[PDB]
RNA sequence: CCUUCUCAAACAUUCUGUUUGGUAGUGAGUGAUACUCUUUGGAGUUAACUUGAAAUUGCCUUAAA
């Protein structure tokens, strides 16, 4: 929320994922989700948002479930802990 | 001490219920507050400053004014406290209304009457002409003070108390 | 004490229920059978009130869609009659101020007109669901201990997964799709949740608090309507901000 | 004592009036006195992020008054708007 | 000496044996409660009779309530002389119309239409005013 | 369908029966009676009817009663929110054309409050004869007006659909009070075997109106409701025959 | 110490029109005229009158403490 309007980042520890985005499931942790994907350039898409009902540049994904069944090709997986 | 018949007619008042009813009525009729008159007269002030008056209603509470309504006679019911600092003031009302056939009613406390009127005290507050809404509740009300207070309490006229 | 007034008061209040719902059932007679020879109208409705007060009419014609249910007291004068008390008893909403979701199909729909003058009702939104479950909900659980006539706050994913191992469900945010997008039967999600106890909008019997109590008696006595016609169309409101406050 | 006063008597209208006529004071002098000016403000705030985010978590009960919750969470989202946009 | 019963008049709408016994039991358990209801179009006659236990309970409840006011109604309640024997006014209801007809064929009923109309023109012939048909 | 000359000899020789020397207002009223096997069953229904008639005995009721003792006059019931929309002096600009004007436009809110107190009620409604209302309220009128003034076809309200589609505007009140006025004679359809429409007052227009009325009304209701026998009288009268129908009589055997 | 069924579809596009629907009462009593009924069972219906919402015995708990 909060569209932020007017009237370089940490050099370069942040500002990663240059024109690069993530996807997240519903199952991803809710309190911590948009944090550094908003703090390091990119998009967040939660399956939870689709409980209202992008999916293009998405490569990395996040699943905290014990298992993922099944995968998706062009999406290079990481658990939530990866973001750390 | 033994107290004269014209006193001890106070100390006989209206019950929990009948009083409760009387205020169920008058609490409709609270004479408008001061900030109220400031309200309406400010709004109309701006209105007729740039840009049909039914007769207002309240209870008529001035002691002088009240006895003035009686002896005409005007009023319908009168509420009389049991405690006046100069207890003298009201001693003649219950007789007066009596001889004039007016429904006087003793209601306990001058703070209790005083609060319905936007004052600290009244010791007398009464009404004559009422809106038609409660007119039936009036006719029955006075019928209830007749029936409760008035009826069996002729005895209070004699009998030194105390 | 009885306060004899109160006696008659309850009585007449109760009567307005009976004669109401009785009429309603006879409407529920002639909207059950399409036996109509001469009736008012065979079509039900929903009355949608939003906020100066902007209103309108529609018909549900389901199309299952969840009504959101928030119970608040009313109409303060009444002994519950039979059929109302039971139709609630399913939703267990006695011991009032119990919020709950209910999916509404057209076998859910006409049974409403009994509940109309009790809970205030409206389609919720996402953040109302997630936000309303995230702060509340309780699970009756037994294991490792606990003969347990006792209720457990929601933390442990062991119970989350474990009791949801039937449906292959972890992480009650799964139930979000089960709810927000209304998953399979939806039912054991909410029966699971052991639905909700709101905090009253404004607490009571205090000095400044008493003011707010009156203001609530005002707005609550206006926006809560009825017909009492047995043709009374249901009332629907936007509950989102209502639950910004109440939860 | 005034509200319990009129309200003791009655006169809902008056009570409303006082309800407006009141006001809450402005802390602001002590913000400039106690933490002048910019950095001294930043200084200990994190202690206020503990509580800002704790209460902005809290489920609404009495002596919580979901207002407090609402501005709390909103200024969370504006803070995090300033870091996350920052 | 008066009775143990209490005559009650002026009975508002929503005041019945539920409410009658309900309230008046506070004066002791009462033997009898009757409200006089309407033979049709179900509602009351706005008065009813009672009896409690003993004459004293009737004293208590009566005098306590004799002029008591409620809703729109002040309730005149008072005992009766010795005995007075509450007897009748069973609980009534609104007795719905039972329709039996018409068992006969148009023979005697359409006849009685005939003879009745013929003798009708007889009647207006006695008036006398002369018509037809 | 029926013979004209029949009911014409009945109405003129009826003027003979009323030629012989309040009580007058009792006598002179001409009433049309009608029967059937049974009227609409096991429901007390207060629904009224707008008849289409040769003309209205309203206007004669007015003018001939302008000197009367009772001096009837007009009501109508608005909804809650339309009151402030339609003023009294609004609708006066218009109604005059037909020579017809209401007195008072009240809200049932005022009936439920100031005009309750059943003596204040019945004394407020009993000085009227012709009534109006609106449908949307008429559904709510049973409890308010109370069991007295439905005992007179007089006082029992006609209904009307005032509201236009949607968001009512006054034009349909202007013309539609005329619609409820000029061509229409409301009438009531109770239970039982018997209904007598209250028709007219003899001292009004020559039988040329009344006989035609008898026609249009008679064959009107004959159609739908399959009546048994039809009479006419003057309030007092041993009944006067017109159309004696045993044809549809046998329909009694139809169902039984 | 209670607060009242304040609208529907249909049809035809006309600042509105057409049409069908949707309404069970405070009670008490005056009453001369009928309808209708069915085996005495008198049942439903017929003008219009009086009335202080008058009287006497028609088999959920925060609207607490």
């Amino acid at each position: 929320s909060y569209i932020l309007e007017s009237r370089k980042y940490d050099s370069p520890v942040a500002s990663l994922f240059s024109a690069f985005v993530f996807y997240v499931s519903r199952e991803v942790p809710i309190d911590i989700l948009e944090f550094l994907i908003l703090s390091c350039g990119g998009n967040v898409i939660s399956e939870a948002a689709m409980d209202q009902i992008d999916m293009s540049k998405v490569t990395h994904q996040i699943v905290d479930r014990p298992v993922l069944k099944n995968k998706v090709a062009g999406r290079t997986y990481i658990q939530p802990q990866w973001i750390f | 001490l033994k107290v004269p018949p014209t006193i001890a007619q106070f100390q006989y008042t209206l019950d929990r219920n009948t009083a409760a009813e009387t205020f169920k009525l008058f609490n409709k009729y609270r004479p408008e507050t001061a900030a109220e008159k400031k309200e309406r007269l400010t709004k109309e002030a701006a209105a007729v400053a740039e840009g049909a008056s039914p007769k207002p209603y309240a209870v008529k509470y001035g002691l002088n004014h009240v006895v003035a309504l009686i002896e005409n006679k005007k009023a319908k019911l009168v509420l009389i406290a049991n405690d006046v600092d100069p207890i003298e003031l009201v001693v003649f009302l219950p007789a007066l209304c009596k001889k004039m056939g007016v429904p006087y009613a003793i209601v306990k406390g001058k703070a209790r009457l005083g609060t319905l009127v936007n004052q600290k005290t009244s010791a007398v507050a009464a009404l004559t002409e009422v809106r038609a809404e409660d007119e039936a509740a009036l006719a029955k009300l006075v019928s209830t003070i007749d029936a409760n207070f008035a009826d069996k309490y002729d005895e209070v006229k004699k009998h030194w108390g105390g | 004490f009885v306060r004899a007034e109160s006696i008659v008061a309850k009585t007449l209040a109760t009567s307005r229920e009976k004669e109401r719902i009785k009429r309603v059932s006879i409407l529920e007679d002639k909207k059950a059978k399409n036996e109509t020879q001469h009736i008012a109208s065979g079509k039900d409705f929903i009355l949608k009130i939003t906020e100066g007060l902007i209103r309108e009419k529609t018909t549900y014609d389901g199309k299952p869609a969840l009504l959101f249910i928030v119970r608040v007291r009313g109409p303060l004068a009444v002994n519950i009659p039979n059929k109302a008390f039971k139709i609630l008893s399913l939703l267990r909403l006695v011991e009032t101020n119990t919020g709950v979701f209910v999916k509404l199909t057209k076998n859910v729909y006409p049974l409403l007109k009994v509940i109309a003058p009790y809970v205030v009702i409206g389609k919720p939104s996402l953040s109302s669901i997630r936000s309303l479950i995230q702060k509340r909900g309780r699970i009756i659980y037994k294991g490792e201990n606990e003969a347990e006539p006792h209720e457990i706050v929601l933390n442990d994913n062991n119970i989350v997964e474990e009791q949801l191992g039937d449906h292959g469900i972890i992480c009650v945010e799964d139930i979000i799709h089960e709810i927000a997008t209304m998953g399979e039967s939806f039912s054991v999600c909410n029966f699971f949740l052991q639905p909700f106890k709101l905090n009253r909008e404004v607490s009571g019997f205090g000095s400044l608090n008493r003011l707010r109590k009156i203001k609530q008696r005002e707005a609550e006595s206006r926006t809560r309507q009825f017909s009492n016609a047995a043709t009374a169309p249901v009332i629907e409101v936007d509950i989102d901000s209502l639950l910004a406050k109440l939860n | 004592r005034k509200l319990t006063r009129a309200l003791g008597r009655g006169e809902v209208s008056s009570a409303k009036r006082l309800e407006e006529n009141r006001d809450s004071y402005t802390l602001d002098h002590i913000i400039k006195e106690r933490y002048p000016s910019f950095p001294d403000a930043i200084r200990d705030i994190d202690d206020a992020l503990n509580m800002l985010f704790l209460f902005s978590n809290l489920p609404s009960t009495n002596q919580v008054s979901s207002k407090i919750i609402n501005d709390a969470q909103k200024i969370c989202n504006q803070w995090l708007a300033y870091v996350a946009k920052e | 000496e008066y009775s143990g019963i209490i005559y009650v008049s002026r009975l508002p709408h929503g005041f019945h044996e539920k409410e009658l016994s309900k309230y008046f039991a506070q004066f002791g358990d009462l033997k009898e409660v009757r409200l006089a209801r309407n033979k049709k179009t179900g509602n009351s006659r706005h008065y009813g009779f009672l009896e409690f236990v003993n004459k004293e309970d009737a004293m208590i409840a009566q005098e306590s309530m004799n002029n008591y006011l409620l809703m729109g109604h002040l309730l005149q309640v008072r005992v009766l002389p010795k005995g007075a024997k509450i007897e009748k006014l069973y609980k009534y209801k609104k007795r719905v119309l039972v329709e039996k007809g018409i068992t006969k064929p148009v023979k005697q009923l359409k006849d009685n239409m005939k003879q009745k109309h013929e003798e009708r023109i007889k009647k207006l012939a006695k008036s006398g005013i002369e018509f037809k048909w | 369908a029926i013979p004209r000359e029949r009911v014409i000899k009945a109405v003129n020789e009826l003027i003979k029966f009323t030629s012989k020397p309040e009580e007058e207002l009792k006598k002179d009223l001409q009433l049309i009676v009608v029967n059937n096997k049974s009227f609409t069953g096991t429901s007390k229904s207060f629904k009224l009817k707008l008849l289409n008639v040769k003309h209205s005995f309203y206007k004669p009721w007015k003018e001939a009663s302008a000197t009367a003792v009772k001096d009837f006059k007009v009501l109508l019931i608005l909804k809650d929110s339309d009151i402030k929309k339609v003023s009294e002096d609004d609708l006066f600009d218009q109604l005059d054309s037909e020579g017809i004007k209401v007195d008072e436009i009240i809200c049932g809110k005022d009936l439920k409050t100031v005009y309750k107190a059943y003596e204040a009620r019945n004394a407020f409604i009993s000085q009227f004869s012709l009534i109006l209302a609106d449908d949307s309220i008429v559904t709510s009128l049973p409890k308010l007006m109370g069991g007295k003034a439905y005992n007179k076809v007089e006082t029992t309200p006609i209904s009307i659909r005032t509201h236009a589609n949607k968001e009512f505007s006054l034009t349909t009140l202007t013309n539609n009070i005329k619609k409820v006025y000029m061509n229409q004679l409301p009438v009531k359809l109770p239970r039982g075997t018997t209904l007598n429409v209250h028709l007219g007052n003899l001292e009004w227009l020559r039988p040329e109106e009344f006989v035609d009325n008898v026609e249009l009304i008679s064959e009107q209701l004959i159609k739908a409701y399959q009546i048994r026998s039809i009479f006419i009288k003057t309030n007092r009268s041993p009944v006067l025959p017109l159309y004696y129908n045993q044809d549809v009589l046998d329909e009694l055997e139809a169902k039984k």
